[PDB]
Formats: structure tokens, sequence, C-alpha cells
RNA sequence: AGCGGGGUGGAGCAGCCUGGUAGCUCGUCGGGCUCAUAACCCGAAGAUCGUCGGUUCAAAUCCGGCCCCCGCUACCA
């Protein structure tokens, strides 16, 4: 009795990982997701029918036997959020396909990927992909490279040596040594090159025959399993489910499960022991995440295969953890000691004070709170459902001394009718999406937008600082009161209309009630230009004199406003005309002496 | 002789206002309306023109605050001589 | 800009016109009365008259030049 191998596909974003796939199960799945990029991890299962149909004479070449009972594929997304569900990946399937676009050569998240591998030990072979995109390339449904590369000229050949020697010598650096799937005879310390074409199906049965065959070459009893002895396997996922509530997929790897048993599984604080209810079992070629068909309920699952677990209480189980049977007190204590020897690979750091943000999933809570924690942005909370209505009122008690961290992300969930009103009520702000950086994006552009906001109507409460001097012309004096008429030039600052003038000692000289450079009606005098002022309550003589300089009185929350707040429209002449106004207004107030 | 610690600060009583209010303008260039806790209160008589150390109130921290501790003639005299503070602040 | 009016203890007013003591009320300091405060009584300090000159036996008073304050009118960029 063998079980069926696991693997992994690992890759770089848009390297074709989910359309081999697809290829393989021969249905469409790559058009569904929005932004074309696939943020859920999957397992799904292939039976060895397919595969020998796929395959052909070329199972001939190789001394062995096709009596693996099929293939465990996990799918994985390339996005560089998305790094926990990479190495759980790569830590748990047994057989990993690095897919790699040869005309992009290498990218950061290969890179991570193969770290990973070399961490957990994980042999694998690698794939190249886009090769219809080498000009001069016939295309054909579903024929293997030995078929194909007869079609082409030499100039596709040599094209394609050259940039495979490339990324063979790549791997060179990268400490790997590396050599072509039909140019190699030693397979115990040198890889395998696959070209593929995801689009067309060129080179897929030989990448298929190599992984059936490669798996019993390294380690071959590993994957022999007792089928009566205590199940034993790993949790791939957390989410809720309509009418199920908190369910787990799993994959079972070791042992047979049977409903009713009892299970230990490995949650946040400590283990949590419950008793299986419903066992849900996926179609066959069908991925696990896409519920195509109807799932068929299944008494008892045996290893190796993927299902859904739903049993009470399970609204704290850890991604990751493993999962044991234990149908004894005994059998739970050893499950209990076995589970407290594991790690937290991912622990989230809340501030208390901070945004609110919920998800469907762990794994993209996960990634969303690594994505805001990479832009400093403290985070209150993080669990796993829709948006209720006390979430508005956390949300309002944080926003009440905390105007830009009262606000709500919400990722793939829904909002109920009670929590929209109660924001509509209490202006609070939602925003809900299906994908992170459309999502985190709108909130930074709105959080941007309120700032400017802030200060856009500030700039009116103000009043720019200004000193002028009185002309020691008779002629600019054109009537003496109500009003006073009189020219002058403007030495620092801006003058506006409505403001108050004061000179040193501070007499109330009145406000300017207008101002015109000529018959024309003006609005405002910049530097270096002349106008006629016609101001209320000064008088020549006994309130002005000809030739005195004239201050404008300055408020000191708009000079601190203009100090701190608008710092950015300031400019030699206004600074020089505040300086010196509060160098002269330093005579009562020690504020302005201190400045 | 003890120093303010933390977002304490010195100021000056303006007027009293009733009920345990005094009206205090702050080292800040601020004014604000302060509440003398009742345990100093009985036994520690305030009149306006005095140096004193003043929280303000954790919440609206801008024109609330609590006055801690009054500053003697030999303390203030100190303090002037030593010059952590002017004299333009005491005589406003 | 033109015309008219006025400057006296810390404050507000007499003392001019008829030259020859600078007064009135409040205010500050000290002592009285009362268990204590306010009210009340007593005593004392405080301007040499906005400056400069002319007149006169002698000028705050009569006259003129300046400094400041107040009022009225002409005065449309
Ligand atoms: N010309 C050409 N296009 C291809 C080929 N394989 C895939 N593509 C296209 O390139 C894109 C690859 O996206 P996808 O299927 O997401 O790649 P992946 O391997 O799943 N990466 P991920 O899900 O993280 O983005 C798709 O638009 C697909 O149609 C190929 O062999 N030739
Ligand atoms: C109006 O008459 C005008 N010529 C006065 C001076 S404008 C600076
Ligand atoms: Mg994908």
């Amino acid at each position: 009795r063998i079980r069926q191998p696991i693997i992994a596909v690992l890759g770089h974003v848009d390297h074709g990982k989910t359309t081999l796939l697809d290829r393989i199960r021969k249905t469409n799945v790559a058009a569904k997701e929005a932004g074309g990029i696939t943020q859920h991890i999957g397992a799904t299962e292939v039976p060895i029918e397919v595969v020998k149909k796929i395959a052909g004479p070329l199972i001939k070449l190789w001394k062995a036997e096709i009596k693996l009972p099929g293939l465990l594929f996990i799918d994985t997304p390339g996005h560089e959020a998305f790094t926990s569900l990479r190495a759980r990946g790569g830590s748990l399937a047994d057989l990993a396909v690095l897919v790699v676009d040869i005309n992009e050569g290498f990218q950061p998240q290969t890179i991570e990927s193969i770290e990973i591998l070399r961490k957990y030990r994980t042999p694998f072979v690698v794939a190249a992909n886009k090769i219809d995109r080498i000009k001069g390339w016939v295309i054909e449904e579903d024929e293997p490279f030995l078929m194909n590369i007869k079609k082409q000229d030499q100039r596709a050949v040599q094209e394609l040596e050259t940039k495979l020697w490339e990324l063979i010598g790549k791997f060179y650096e990268f400490g790997f040594q590396a050599n072509r799937f039909d140019r190699v005879q030693n397979f115990t310390r040198e890889l395998a090159i696959v070209p593929i074409s995801a689009k067309y199906g060129i080179g897929i049965a030989e990448l298929l025959v190599l992984i059936a065959g490669l798996s019993q070459r390294y380690l071959e009893e590993k994957l022999k399993i007792e089928v009566e002895g205590p199940a034993r396997g790993t949790i791939l996922e957390v989410r809720e489910e309509p009418g199920l509530g908190h369910t787990i997929d799993v994959i079972i790897y070791d042992g047979t499960l049977h409903k009713d048993d009892t299970i230990v599984v490995g949650g946040k604080d400590k283990a949590i022991v419950t008793k299986i209810r419903a066992l849900l079992k996926p179609k066959p070629l069908d991925e696990i995440r896409d519920p195509r068909f109807r799932f068929d309920y299944v008494d008892e699952v045996t290893a190796a295969a993927g299902v859904k677990i739903a049993a009470p209480g399970l609204e704290e189980a850890l991604a990751g953890s493993p999962v044991i049977a234990a149908p004894t007190p005994e059998d739970v204590e050893k499950a209990k000691q076995e589970i407290l020897e594991q790690i937290e690979r991912v622990v989230i750091s809340t501030d208390k004070v901070g945004v609110i943000v919920k998800a469907d999933t762990l794994g993209s809570l996960e990634a969303l709170s690594k994505e805001l924690q990479e832009k400093e942005i403290p985070i209150r909370k993080a669990d796993v459902g829709n948006v209720s209505k006390t979430d508005v009122m956390e949300a309002l008690s944080v926003k009440e001394e905390e105007p830009k961290y009262g606000v709500i992300l919400g990722f793939n969930v829904k909002v109920n009718e009670d929590a929209e009103e109660v924001a509509k009520a209490k202006d609070v702000k939602i925003f809900v999406g299906n994908v992170i950086y459309k999502l985190i994006e709108d909130y930074e552009e709105w959080v941007k937008e309120e700032e400017e906001k802030k200060k856009r109507e500030l700039l009116s409460k103000v009043t720019f600082p200004g000193v002028i001097r009185l002309y020691p012309d008779e002629r600019y004096v054109f009537r003496r009161s109500n009003p006073a008429i009189v020219g002058i030039e403007v030495i620092e600052g801006r003058i506006k209309p409505g403001v108050t003038l004061i000179k040193q000692n501070g007499q109330k000289v009145g406000v300017i009630r207008s101002i015109k450079s000529r018959d024309e009606f003006l609005q405002e005098a910049k530097k270096g230009q002349a106008v006629a002022i016609a101001i209320e309550g000064a008088i020549v003589g006994r309130h002005i004199h000809p030739g005195e300089t004239l201050y404008v009185d300055l408020s000191r929350d708009d000079a601190i406003t203009l100090l701190k707040h608008l710092r950015d429209t300031l400019e030699d002449t206004d600074i020089k005309a505040l300086k010196m106004i509060a160098k002269v207004k330093a005579k009562e107030d020690p504020f302005w002496r201190a400045i | 002789v003890p120093l303010p610690e933390g977002n304490q600060l010195f100021g000056v009583v303006e007027q009293a206002l009733g009920a345990g209010w005094m009206d205090v303008r702050c080292e800040d260039g601020k004014i604000r309306r302060c509440r003398i806790p009742g345990k100093l209160r009985r036994r520690v008589w305030i009149r306006v023109g005095d140096l004193v150390i003043v929280q303000p109130w954790p919440v609206q921290s801008d024109k609330r605050g609590d006055i801690v501790y009054r500053y003697t003639q030999t303390q203030v005299d100190w303090l002037l001589r030593k010059g952590k503070i002017t004299q333009e602040f005491l005589t406003g």
C-alpha cells in the first residue's frame, strides 16, 4: 500500500503555475479569479488513469511500474505578500516543481522558494515555460518535447540552448548542478530541466513520467503506510463555511480516518480536543478551493487524501498545526505532548491602538498583516469573520482619540445590514475588497485626501504677515479722513483687505477698507507693487504720519500654524517679515521674545 | 525644590475662579483652567502670582490641568539665580 | 491742510478775567476705635503750574515761539 506523493508547485508571479494545473485537470480556473493572481492554496488529486492516458510509449524506457495510485498536487501563490503560504507548501510536500520563465530569468521569489526548499530538504525538478515566445516556433496540441523539437529550425534550437545554458549557469552559482532530462544520466546529485508549454501542452508527458519515476528512487520507504493505524495529518487552512461553522481542510497521510474519531489539533494557546462530526470529500479532478461540483459526504477516508473536517470548537485552530487521532485518554495525552513540540511560525503583533481588519481565512489575514506592517501601520485586532456590529463600535472607540486609525478593511467578506446602518449613522468608513493591493491603496489615498483636506481649510483662517512704509511724498495722500486714502509700497509680506494694521506702540489705526492700484478695484498686492489704500479709523498726523512704517497685526496661533503646519508655502520675504515682526512685538508677551 | 518630571511644567497663577479652580499661565504660552486636587487644597493656601507645577489632563491637554506643588520664596529665588527660569515669565 | 479749545501732586476739578497764600474730593503710607475687617477720627508725604523768552518792584495769572492732546470743516484712489 503506497500513498499518493504530495507535489508543491512554486514560482514567480505570471509564470504559469495555475495554468499547468488547469491543463492537467482540463478545466479553467485561471480566468475565474480577480486580478489574475491566486491567493488561496489548494490540494488536487489526479487519478493514475488519466496519467497513463496522457503518457504513452515513453513509460517503457524506465524499468519500473506505474503502480502509483495517483498524484496530489498543491498550488501556491507567487506574490510577495504570501510568504507563509509558500513556506507551508514547501515544508509539507514531498516533491516540488519550480516553474521559472526563461525570458525573465530569475526573481527574488524564485530565490526565496529555493531557500525554503533547501531548508526543508525537498528534492525538486525545474520546469521552463513560455516556449512559444521564441520566434519561429510551431504549436501542436499535447505533444512531447521530443516530438516537437524535430519540427523547429536551427535558430529556435540554438536560442533555446543558449537560454537553458544561461539558466544552468545561474543554478551553478546557486551551488546546484543542472542538466537536461534527456541529456543527463545521473539521478542523485543532478536535477532535470523540462521545457514545457502550459498553453499548448508541450512536454507535459515528460514531466509527468519523470515525477512518477523519481518518487521511488530517492526515498520510497517513506511512502509505505499502515492501513489500520491511527490517522495523522496536518492543517492546510481555516475558513468559515455556510451551514457547517468553522471547518478545517486537512491532508491525511498516515493511518485511516473514520467518523466520530477523537482528534487532537494544536490551537493558538493550547491543544484542543473534539469529536469529528462531518467528513467532506472533493470530487475527483477538481480544485478543492473551487467547488465546481458538489462535495460528497463520506463516512471514512484513507491516507492520503485532502478532506474537510467539520467539528465543534475549531475557531481557535492554528494553520499548519498537525492533527493526530487519539481514541483513548493516554493517546490524548501523548498527542498533547507531541503538539507541545510545535512552533508558531507567524505571530501577529497588535499595538492595541490601531485599525480593525477582517478576512475570510487565516492566510489572507497573515498576508494583509504583513503588508500593513511593511508600511508602519499599527493593528488593533485581526480575526476571521464577517464585519459585525461590535467591530464598528470598537472602530468608533479607537476613532474617538485617533481620527486616522478608526477604519475597517474587509478582504473578501460581507457587511451585515445592522453594521452598515450603524456605520452610516455614526460616519465610520469601511473599505471592502477582494485584492490586497487594490484594497490597501484605497485606504492610503483616502488617508492622504483627509490629510490634505485638514490643511485645505486651515489656510483661509490664518492671515499673512506684512510690513509697509508710507511714502514721504505729499502727492500720494488723496483724502485725509473718512476714508484715509494714501499710496503705499510693500516692504515685505502680502497685503489683504480686512486686515488690521498696528504701529510699534500698537495703536489701532483701523481696518483696511479697500485697496486700489488704479481706478480699477484690486484684491491683493504682492512684493514690489504700489497701491493706494483707503482705510478707516486712520487720520494723518495724530494717528499716522508720512514716512512712518506700518506693521500688520499678527495672531500667535496664526504664527504657530505658519511656522509648523504651513511651512511649505513660506519664502524669503515672508520669513523675513514674520521674523522682524516677532522681534518688534517682543515687548509685552515673552512668547514673541522666544519666537 | 522638586522639579517637573514628564509633561509637567511651571506656571503662574492669574485669577481664582472659585470652587477650587484657578487660571494658570504656563511656560508654553497657554492659559489653562486648572483644577486643584483636594488633598493639598485643605492645607496649602494659594494666591494669585505664584510659581507652581501643573500637569495637563490626559484628554484635551490644552486648557485643563492639575496643580501639584507650590514654590516658596526661597525656592523661586534659588531657581531665578540658577537660571532654569527667567524673571519676565514670573513678572509677565 | 485750515480754524477753534486746552496742558496744575497718583486721579478728576478750583485758583484767570481783578498779578502779591498754589485749595477741593478720591488715592498711598503711619497711628487711633472693634474679638477681627469694612465704615469713621487724627497726623504727615506728595505739584513750584508742559517747556523757552519777553513785561513787571514782583508772573501759573499779561504777551509771544515751540511740544503734546481734543473738537469742527474742506478733502474719491
Ligand atoms: N504565450 C503564453 N502565455 C502563457 C503561457 N502560459 C501561461 N500564459 C499566460 O500568462 C499568464 C500566466 O498567469 P498564471 O496562469 O497566473 O501564472 P501562475 O503560474 O498561476 N502565477 P500566479 O497565480 O501567482 O500569477 C496568463 O495570462 C496565461 O494565459 C504560455 O506558455 N505561453
Ligand atoms: C491715485 O491717484 C494714485 N496715483 C495714487 C498712488 S498709487 C500707489
Ligand atoms: Mg496561481
